[PDB]
């Protein structure tokens, strides 16, 4: 294979998405199964090694030996207390190696330890391979994005997983720097520019406020979330309809778990339909002891059953704003970034908040930060 | 609504569930060969150690097993037929209630294995 161009990585911690800028446009690569976002999965079996939507699918069958989330292990010591309370969460064994975290799985019928930027340039590895395999060259250069809070340390550490990964790692920027990149923030005529970037996806939501002047991107603050997102409206839905079948047939479907899957599912389904319609119908036969279970939810019961966790997204952005001793009206441009900014209701929260301020949200929102990186990486090959 | 009011469109949701029986049937023969494969190490000569593994083995074929009739039960669930659609209404009831069945099948062999 000849040499190719460089190209923007989005190292995301449930989901990661590569992109290119060819032929005066970003191009978002698809993956092996046509995805354009990657898990950021890795699987270890008696047999192989799986990453991406091969590590996702087999989860449900091997729990403890899939590893996700790696991201917010990244940099970080042992005791951290991010570590310390998101362990308690994960199905895999998180070992204390002399301070450093380390993920404890069973591979090829063997005990083995990883460290974070070991599985990260794993992942890294599977999008490095997904840019090969759609330019059929080469890929050695990449910019590769982490969120504004990030340490010297998780900096590094994610440098580390591009170098292991092989990867020549041109410059690692922050996310919502490669969010306003995407839309050109930069290159607005005028005085110094307060952006604000709303993050909601991939379970973490991050708000930012940055300064742009003379190219000199400042993050004034950061606030978020860190355990917030698409999984919890979905819960919610759950919820209600398990209530639902309870008040219509008596019976409590909660302890089967194979029926709240398939339950689940439909309504992670139902959720996305409400987001460019007001309805949304399911079916599913034989639900739980026989029963059949066809329904319905309208995007206003959707956004009540939410509304807290809705409502809660605006506490950030006002704690991010007196950080940065800034007033609402002083942010020039709002970004949406994740897959849940698709919600019309989270939209509509923030335009009224920002007094009917359009929104930049033409690119799709999992895949600005690629995009954005992807710019970046085309002005540095 | 009328009989003998068969449409084209329900001939594409029609299609939709014959290449998931398509599947199921598939899937079914890994769970059949799963059955004399678990026969063949009760009947055979491992050793308790190698028994225990090779029971394993077994275990997580049958864990695939169980995750490929979950999937095809979440791809059922993907579709919306009208009242109308009664052929297809009917097909989609027998399809799940198959897959429930190898299900409990797939469960009788999965809780009596490397627990
Ligand atoms: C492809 O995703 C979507 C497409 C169209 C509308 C959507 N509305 C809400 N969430 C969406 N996606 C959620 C993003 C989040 C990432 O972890 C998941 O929970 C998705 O369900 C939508
Ligand atoms: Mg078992």
């Amino acid at each position: 294979m000849s040499k190719g161009p460089a190209v923007g990585i989005d190292l995301g911690t449930t989901y990661s998405c590569v992109g290119v800028f060819q032929h005066g446009k970003v191009e978002i690569i698809a993956n092996d199964q046509g995805n354009r976002t990657t898990p950021s999965y890795v699987a270890f079996t008696d047999t192989e090694r799986l990453i991406g939507d091969a590590a996702k699918n087999q989860v449900a069958m091997n729990p403890t030996n899939t590893v996700f989330d790696a991201k917010r292990l990244i940099g970080r010591r042992f005791d951290d207390a991010v570590v310390q309370s998101d362990m308690k969460h994960w199905p895999f064994m998180v070992v204390n190696d002399a301070g450093r975290p380390k993920v404890q799985v069973e591979y090829k019928g063997e005990t083995k330890s990883f460290y974070p930027e070991e599985v990260s340039s794993m992942v890294l590895t599977k999008m490095k391979e997904i840019a090969e395999a759609y330019l059929g060259k080469t890929v050695t250069n990449a910019v590769v994005t982490v969120p504004a809070y990030f340490n010297d340390s998780q900096r590094q550490a994610t440098k580390d997983a591009g170098t292991i990964a092989g990867l020549n790692v041109l410059r690692i920027i922050n996310e919502p720097t490669a969010a306003a990149i995407a839309y050109g923030l930069d290159k607005k005529v005028g005085a110094e520019r307060n952006v604000l970037i709303f993050d909601l996806g991939g379970g973490t939501f991050d708000v930012s406020i940055l300064t742009i002047e003379d190219g000199i991107f400042e993050v004034k603050s950061t606030a978020g979330d860190t355990h917030l997102g698409g999984e919890d409206f979905d819960n919610r839905m759950v919820n209600h309809f398990i209530a639902e079948f309870k008040r219509k047939h008596k019976k409590d479907i909660s302890e089967n778990k194979r029926a709240v899957r398939r339950l689940r599912t439909a309504c992670e389904r139902a959720k996305r339909t409400l987001s460019s319609s007001t309805q949304a119908s399911i079916e599913i036969d034989s639900l739980y002891e026989g029963i059949d279970f066809y329904t319905s939810i309208t995007r206003a019961r959707f956004e009540e059953l939410n509304a807290d966790l809705f409502r809660g997204t605006l506490d950030p952005v006002e704690k991010a704003l007196r950080d940065a001793k800034l007033d609402k009206s002083q942010i020039h441009d709002i970004v949406l970034v994740g897959g849940s900014t698709r919600i019309p209701k989270i939209q509509k929260l923030l335009q009224d908040f920002f007094n009917g301020k359009e929104l930049n949200k033409s690119i799709n929102p999992d895949e600005a930060v690629a995009y954005g990186a992807a710019v970046q990486a085309a002005i540095l090959s | 609504g009328p009989l003998g009011s068969n449409s084209p469109q329900e001939e594409v949701e029609l299609k939709k569930l014959k290449h998931l029986e398509k599947s199921v049937e598939k899937i079914a023969d890994q769970l059949e060969e799963l059955n004399k494969e678990l026969t063949g190490i009760q009947q055979g000569f491992l050793p308790k150690d190698l028994q225990a593994e090779a029971l394993c083995k077994l275990d997580r074929r049958v864990k695939a097993t169980i995750e490929q009739f979950m999937k095809i039960l979440e791809e059922i669930d993907t579709l919306i037929l009208p009242e109308n659609f009664k052929d297809s209404r009917l097909k989609r009831k027998g399809l799940v209630k198959k897959v429930q069945a190898f299900l409990a099948e797939c469960d009788t062999v999965e809780q009596n294995i490397c627990q």
